[PDB]
DNA sequence: AAATGTCCACGAAGGGTTACTGAAAAAAACATTTATTTATAGTAGCCGAAAATAGTG
DNA sequence: CACTATTTTCGGCTACTATAAATAAATGTTTTTTTCGTAACCCTTCGTGGACATTT
């Protein structure tokens, strides 16, 4: 329809205005409008907000890509919390019969987090000791029901440990948005295993 | 100082609302002030925001309003009392949503969010109108809607009418104001209106300028005979439209 | 902020072109001047899962507030509504977050809040009047009279608006006939 | 009878003109929030005490 | 060497975060209709002469 169209010419904008910021090339967003398509015309858009829907929808085509970006990313530039858009989030993958998914690989992570952290100029012998410090970790048991994000934020600390200073417990937490306390706590747990 | 505005209100507290007031009466009214001490007290009564300035044509004027309604003002803050000033002074005809907003220029959220606080508190009624629908017109709750209906039921009258006239204008009035007639009022400048509808029908004739016969179109209601003409219109390929040849 | 006026000796009793309107910013800006001024530092605004969420974190409870609680449950069965104002400025949700909290940990009180179905020690005498003295008034029929104060400004209301639809019927009836 | 005024028509003269290298509202539909409540584990603020070792005279 | 003292750490307290059910009602949130450059050349105008009628 002509208000069918008109209501897609608008949310054309809206996954534009988030892709344009995250720095989300353009092979995505022309990716994540046929989810946005379906889900569409299968009664999901109605009730719940406009850039609540979006969002989401755009962590569908991200997570297929098996690219670094987090999903509270998303929502620390709309204010929210992580569990408002990661409820609906669920209610999408479920009832839209999303069966095959990538992993949450931590591996990806450590080789994004190095170029805006701004260390020294030999930036990859603190990558190919963390990798193998992550293959040293990935067959050790810790992180099974813990966070992605959290397990892979303690490695980068410690492979930059034996070389740099550049562990303050903040500016690592400045770059992973991950607590302060909570990969202290991972250090002590890979200590003593 | 305060109590000479005791004086000056109760001037114009004195004459009933109409008739309003002016400074060539007052000064004769009120002279024990000189006039470098009469307008100061006058703007520090319009910082007590009782007297308004009203314009009469082309020069000054001024109007003194009731207490009562004043402090019913002053509860609202500054922008609830702008858009509430405009609103009474339509106030016989009401006030349309876009030049509520354009002699104000609050754009169209801090004028929407506005008035919705405004009728909460009773202050504004919605209307629809009807010499321009699909508009919404607003007042106050004074109840002046000075804009027969325009829903149907017309027709429902004016079998009576023709009823009446069949067996053979001033006597038309008072045989619709018996028999139960759902109506709330007649005037022989409507009860004309209302006849000349059936002039156009031709079921009613005009004679003498204010005399009306029956056409005898009641021998037709029951070659010029359109009923008992039915069409065979089934299986027949030379029948006459009226179309067709446009 | 009115409509301010003037003294010309030429155009006596005129009227100002800048007071006409108002500007809306200058009352804005006062305010903001007397603001503090902070240069950020981008490790400041660090937001973390914990952020942008509910909640907070309650005071620890103390056994001062314990006597004014436990006697509160032997009283009453378990009634929050009237516990809440007890504790001033606590909430409905975590005093029923520690009704659970001590089923865990003490389960004997509870039994014996349960158990106890009789008047206590008669000491809460003024614990019954300690509430009843703030705002000292009959609530029972105190809240009708004023009640019925607000029906009587209504039936003030219509009687100022139907005579107020009858002077419309008479004007509007009088230029149709002129 | 004639002479002047008046009504009318037609050519004369210049005038300009045209293809050339949307938002607003209303009925409609519907998820969200509120109320439990019952297990689990991590995230996290948070104190908070309290172990403890860095350190002051 | 004695203890002061921020640092380091344990620790538990708390508070949801999903996951399934009952309503039920209130609330907001978003779609589908319903309506408010030169050169002919037509074009336009100023104008001048013919005859008709009244009047001298």
């Amino acid at each position: 329809l002509e208000s069918r169209e008109a209501t897609l010419n608008n949310a054309r904008r809206k996954l534009r205005a988030v892709s344009y910021a995250l720095h989300i090339p353009e092979y995505i967003t022309d990716a994540a409008f046929q989810w946005y398509k379906l889900a569409l015309a299968n009664n999901f858009v109605q009730g719940r907000r406009s850039q609540n829907v979006i969002a989401s929808c755009l962590y569908v085509a991200c997570r297929k890509e098996k690219t670094h970006h987090m999903l509270i990313d998303f929502s620390s530039r709309l204010q929210v919390s992580v569990y408002s858009i990661g409820a609906t989030f669920l209610k999408m993958v479920k009832k839209l019969h999303i069966t095959e998914l990538p992993l949450a690989d931590p591996s990806l992570f450590i080789q994004h987090f190095a170029e805006k952290l701004d260390l020294a100029d030999k930036k990859i012998k603190v990558v190919k000791d963390a990798v193998k410090l992550a293959q040293r970790m990935s067959k050790d048991w810790m992180f099974e029901g813990r966070r992605p994000a959290g397990i892979a934020g303690a490695c980068i600390l410690l492979a930059c440990r034996m070389n740099n200073l550049r562990r303050t417990h903040t500016e690592i937490v400045a770059v992973s948005h991950v607590a302060e306390e909570t990969l202290q706590q991972r250090l002590n747990e890979f200590k003593n295993t | 100082l305060s109590d000479n505005a005791k004086t000056l209100h109760s001037q114009m507290m004195s004459k009933g609302i109409g008739a309003l007031f002016t400074q060539q009466e007052l000064q004769k009214q009120m002279g024990i002030g000189s006039l470098t001490d009469l307008m100061s007290i006058v703007q520090e009564l319009l910082d007590k925001n009782l007297i308004k300035l009203v314009k009469q044509n082309d020069e000054l004027k001024f109007q003194g309003v009731l207490e009562s309604e004043a402090q019913k003002k002053a509860t609202m803050s500054a922008e609830e009392a702008l858009v509430y000033s405009y609103i009474e002074a339509s106030g016989r005809e009401g006030i349309w949503s876009k030049t509520i907003k354009a002699r104000t220029n609050l754009h169209q959220h801090v004028v929407l969010k506005c008035l919705k606080s405004l009728e909460s508190q009773r202050y504004v009624k919605s209307v629809k109108s009807v010499k321009f629908p699909t508009r919404k017109i607003y007042m106050l709750y004074s109840l002046q809607p000075s804009v027969e209906l325009d829903i149907e039921f017309i027709n429902s009258l004016l079998t009576i009418v023709w009823r009446f006239i069949s067996e053979n204008t001033q006597e038309i009035l008072e045989f619709i104001t018996a028999a139960q007639v759902a109506n709330v009022e007649l005037t022989p400048s409507n009860i004309r209106s209302l006849c000349e509808v059936l002039v156009y029908d031709d079921k009613l004739e005009k004679v003498t300028h204010d005399c009306y016969r029956v056409t005898l179109e009641s021998i037709l209601q029951m070659i010029f005979n359109y009923f008992k003409m039915f069409p065979a219109s089934k299986h027949d390929k030379e029948v006459v439209y009226f179309d067709e040849w446009t | 902020t009115a409509i301010q006026l003037k003294l010309n000796p030429d155009g006596t009793m005129a009227i100002d072109e800048e007071t006409m309107v108002v500007d809306r910013h200058k009352n804005a800006s006062i305010e903001n001047e007397y603001k503090e001024k902070v240069d950020e530092n981008p490790f400041a605004n660090l937001y973390n899962y914990g952020s942008y969420g509910r909640g907070s974190y309650t005071d620890p409870w103390t056994v001062e507030e314990m006597i004014k609680f436990y006697k509160a449950l032997s009283m009453w069965g378990t009634d929050f509504n009237l516990i809440s104002q007890l504790y001033p400025y606590r909430s409905r949700k975590q005093v029923k977050a520690k009704f659970v909290n001590e089923e865990k940990k003490r389960p004997i009180l509870i039994e014996l809040a349960l158990r106890s179905k009789l008047p206590p020690n008669f000491d809460e005498y003024c614990c019954e009047i300690k509430k009843n003295i703030g705002t000292v008034a009959d609530f029972n029929e105190k809240l009708i009279e004023l009640q019925n104060e607000h029906k009587h400004h209504m039936k003030e209301i219509e009687e100022a608006k139907n005579t107020a639809k009858e002077e419309d019927q008479t004007a509007q009836r009088l230029n149709d006939a002129n």
